[PDB]
């Protein structure tokens, strides 16, 4: 009835209730129809006697029980009797096997790729969700748009979307689709310019990473803002935590942002003559670290669109020649050298071709640069004092140096694409979009990737909040008595040992001051200090022939492994405040504006804790929607979807967390009239006062509430 | 599965694998504690080292042999120069490899009583055994007959053997060697 009103794309919304009806009555058995492990799949059905095209004899307390053939292609696996793994990954099997890419889970949007172009979207055919709820019309994600829009036009309150992007491919399309759908609701455009002046981030915060090739190193959050009433207003963009961790240093296999390699790639001599900058990337250490470029991508037809996008951004000649200038001046640092004065300790410049070079770049002196530099003077109360400096400290201040210019010139040029991009009356709301990277699990897990899986555990226990605030209002509703333990926070809040003063974090922190402090020592303090006194903290199973892991944490999304070999040098970060002040004297405008605005103890770590802090501080106001864009398949073949890819991702996305806590209910939740009906072969009173447990159930006016493992009996 | 040889003596620990030509770890059987204050507060002080930690580290510890004349007199200390020979200088599991202890003759019972519950109870080794060191000083000079005068750190002992039988009436065992030598100096 209501569903052959989106034509071509019906069947991929909701198939129709002919073969629906075929198949909600498959014949099968409870107790033949289990699930078992494997190498290759991990997870399949088979006939302990179990067979399906190989035999496997198992313990009988490892088999999953396989869902009921009633519910076995449902968009919404938060009602199915049996919550584990294996089911909830054949049913999104299935559902994307008879083409199907949308789903709900419990209370997140799953959408995966399906490579192949649909109407699905196009035209307004399949928009007519307007009005319509998500609980009536097919699972799709602009019935989550509009929803928001419904919410702020109701409750005043702003939304949020957090979709999920450590993906290569499924996020980046799904934004594109939901400005163009919020733009054709609530109607030069804002979508045009949003995606014009994007190769500017694609190039500055974008880098080849060993699991990715364009990776979103940090975090956009776009703002696209309403009227007084519900009218689109401008939108402007906001960027998060970047990790400038890789301006300077780039594992093995790896590289920094690609607007290096894009200008070192000869494209525009012009520059390359401005820059006094060969093209040889081995000679610049900031990037000859690991590898200097990748097969699969230029560089050249890349440092054109970012030409491009500086030309349509309001940029002029100069706020393009002194970005150039500022990319060379990082590069010129990487190899400028000190040398300890000869018999008693002080670091001493020995040549000063770079210095030479970075002066005459960023506009300033080279012996005053210098100076300052091995010189840093400091304010005593009243007066100013040199303070020594040794070669190594000259190092951390070179470093930190260019990592503060770095984020700097980004955060200016976010701030110009959002001049460019903002005209409009004052506005009310606004809708949350947020990208970020995700959960990971490496084969070697470094300093970077504990502060990434820090930020996705924040983001994880705020989900929990919400659902779980979401679950005892509708308990209330329903007048079912029942509560529990807060499913919000309870469960990372003791994960949260990297935050608290003694966890990680603040030990790092004490070892980047304390005195001729090694690896070695940090290692001995993070056991002193945790193992065994806590239950996340957990020694690793280090088994030779695979790499050697240090510490082992008990994240949501599994038990990671950390190798902390290098955390010191990486955490320093020693700003240098005579050099700074020198930078606001440049005679290159753009150094000055960067850097307009009665200190040795700064670290990575500690920013990145206070930025974390603003961007959940700023997520805590608002509403928030879920989405989980999947890669289904590494081969981009469209249609069959690899199952251990799926699988780690379904852990890592945040769905299974979702189903681990829903599993504790009363996932089941049916009205009186659907049981009366289904299950009337002998209103719900007495027809379930005559059977199993009777904590099973917990009847409310017409809402029927049942655990994990019922509707496997009926 | 290899075995691990674990020769003891009383001035230093010679560990390796039963195949090698030499002691993979060659260490002194000394354990260290501290006796001064301690006043930079977030310096790591560890309660003891052992092996050649300690001898590096010697100048603000006390230093103490667990073995005085082949005798073990502190069951702790000896417990704790065992684990760092198998976890830190051999980086092994001790629970994967038969040992071979070494001891000198004519000395008490509890000795090996204590060494072989040590092992079998806080080490979990598969099997172990427990040789004399004069024996094994035939073994390696390429003999089945000779007096061996052996000398370490403890303890001097003569054992005659003969053509593969050794002459226990005649093992002669005597108490001064490297240390008394080092005291007198």
């Amino acid at each position: 009835a209501q569903m052959a009103d989106f034509g071509a794309a019906a069947q991929y919304l909701r198939k129709s209730e002919k073969e629906r009806l075929e198949a909600q009555t498959r014949p099968f058995d409870i107790r033949t129809e289990c699930f078992v492990p494997d190498d290759k799949e991990e997870y399949v059905k088979a006939k302990a006697e179990t067979e399906n095209g190989k035999t496997v004899t198992i313990k009988e307390d490892q088999v999953m029980q396989q869902n009921p053939p009633k519910f076995d292609k449902i968009e919404d696996m938060a009602m199915l009797t049996f919550l584990h793994e294996p089911a909830v990954l054949y049913n999104l099997k299935e559902r994307y096997a008879a083409w199907m890419i949308y789903t709900y889970s419990g209370l997140f949007c799953v959408t995966v790729n399906p490579y192949k172009w649909l109407p699905v979207y196009n035209a307004e055919v399949v928009a007519a969700y307007r009005g319509k709820k998500r609980s009536e019309a097919p699972p799709h994600i602009f019935s989550i748009s509009d929803n928001a829009y419904q919410y702020m036009l109701t409750d005043r309150e702003n939304q949020s979307i957090l979709i999920t992007g450590e993906s290569g491919a499924g996020k980046t399309v799904n934004t594109k689709r939901v400005i163009q759908y919020f733009a054709s609701i609530a109607a030069g455009t804002l979508e045009d310019q949003i995606i014009q002046a994007n190769p500017a981030l694609e190039a500055f915060g974008n880098a080849k990473t060993v699991r990715n090739d364009n990776s979103s190193r940090f975090g956009k959050f776009i703002r696209i803002h309403f009227g007084a009433t519900g009218k689109l207003a401008s939108a402007d963009i906001e960027t998060y935590l970047l990790e400038k961790s890789r301006v300077i240093f780039q594992l093995k296999a790896e590289r920094n942002y690609h607007i290096f390699y894009q200008i070192l790639s000869n494209k525009k001599p012009e520059l390359l003559d401005m820059l006094l900058v060969t093209n040889n990337p081995y000679d610049y250490a900031f990037v000859s670290q690991g590898e200097v470029s990748v097969a699969s991508i230029d560089d050249s037809e890349e440092l054109l669109a970012t030409d491009s996008a500086f030309d349509v951004l309001s940029f002029t000649a100069e706020e393009k020649a002194g970005v150039y200038k500022l990319t060379g001046a990082i590069m010129h640092y990487g190899n400028m050298k000190f040398k300890q004065k000869q018999r008693e300790e002080q670091a001493e410049p020995d040549g000063t071709e770079d210095a030479d070079k970075s002066a005459y770049l960023m506009g300033l002196n080279s012996a005053d640069l210098l100076k300052g530099l091995c010189h840093p003077q400091v304010k005593v109360g009243n007066e100013y004092v040199t303070k020594g400096q040794s070669v190594q400290q000259v190092y951390y201040s070179i470093g930190a140096l260019a990592k503060s210019v770095y984020e700097k010139m980004f955060n200016w040029m976010v701030t110009r694409i959002n001049a460019t991009l903002e005209t409009k009356q004052p506005r009310q709301y606004f809708i949350g979009v947020l990208d970020i990277a995700g959960f990971e699990i490496f084969d070697f897990n470094s300093f970077e990737q504990l502060c990434i899986n820090f930020t996705n555990e924040k983001l994880q226990q705020f989900f929990n909040h919400h659902m779980f605030v979401l679950e005892q209002e509708e308990y209330k509703k329903e007048g079912i008595e029942w509560e529990f333990i807060d499913f919000g926070m309870d469960l990372q809040a003791c994960i949260d040992l990297i935050e608290k003063p003694m966890g990680i974090m603040s030990i790092l922190e004490e070892e980047c001051m304390f005195p001729k402090a090694s690896d070695m020592t940090f290692k001995a303090k993070l056991y002193d200090n945790h193992l065994g006194k806590s239950n996340n903290f957990q020694k690793p199973r280090n088994v030779k022939g695979k790499q050697e892991a240090h510490f082992s944490l008990v994240h949501y999304a599994g038990t990671v492994d950390y190798n902390i070999m290098g955390w010191l040098e990486k955490n320093k970060d020693p700003l240098n405040e005579t050099v700074v002040g020198l930078y606001q004297k440049s005679s290159l405008k753009l150094m000055a504006t960067l850097f307009s605005t009665k200190s040795s103890f700064q670290t990575v770590s500690a920013l990145h804790r206070e930025n974390l802090n603003k961007l959940m501080t700023n997520l805590k106001t608002t509403h928030p929607h879920f989405v989980r864009c999947i890669i289904p398949n590494e081969r981009k073949a469209p249609g069959v979807m690899d199952n251990p890819l799926v699988m780690h991702q379904l852990r890592c996305n945040g769905v299974l967390e979702g189903i681990r806590i829903c599993r504790k209910g009363f996932p089941n939740r049916i009205l009186y009239g659907d049981f009366r009906q289904r299950y009337r072969i002998l209103g719900a009173e007495k027809l379930l006062g005559s059977l199993i447990d009777h904590n099973q159930y917990k009847f409310g006016h017409t809402k029927v509430f049942f655990k994990a493992g019922l509707l496997g009996l009926l | 599965t290899t075995a691990l040889v674990c020769d003891n003596g009383s001035g230093l620990v010679k560990a390796g694998f039963a195949g090698d030509d030499a002691p993979r770890a060659v260490f002194p059987s000394i354990v260290g504690r501290p006796r001064h204050q301690g006043v930079m507060v977030g310096m790591g002080q560890k309660d003891s080292y052992v092996g050649d930690e300690a001898q590096s580290k010697r100048g603000i510890l006390t230093l103490k042999y667990p073995i005085e004349h082949g005798i073990i007199t502190n069951w702790d200390d000896m417990e704790k120069i065992w684990h760092h020979t198998f976890y830190n200088e051999l980086r092994v599991a001790p629970e994967e490899h038969p040992t071979l202890l070494t001891e000198a003759p004519l000395n008490p019972k509890a000795n090996r009583e204590k060494m072989t519950q040590i092992m079998f109870e806080t080490f979990n080794v598969p099997a172990m055994y427990v040789a004399i060191q004069a024996v094994l000083s035939l073994y390696a000079s390429g003999r089945t007959t000779g007096i061996v005068l052996d000398s370490g750190d403890g303890v001097t002992h003569n054992v005659p053997i003969y053509e593969g039988y050794a002459l226990p009436h005649a093992i002669m065992r005597l108490d001064l060697a490297g240390r008394d030598l080092t005291d007198y100096l």
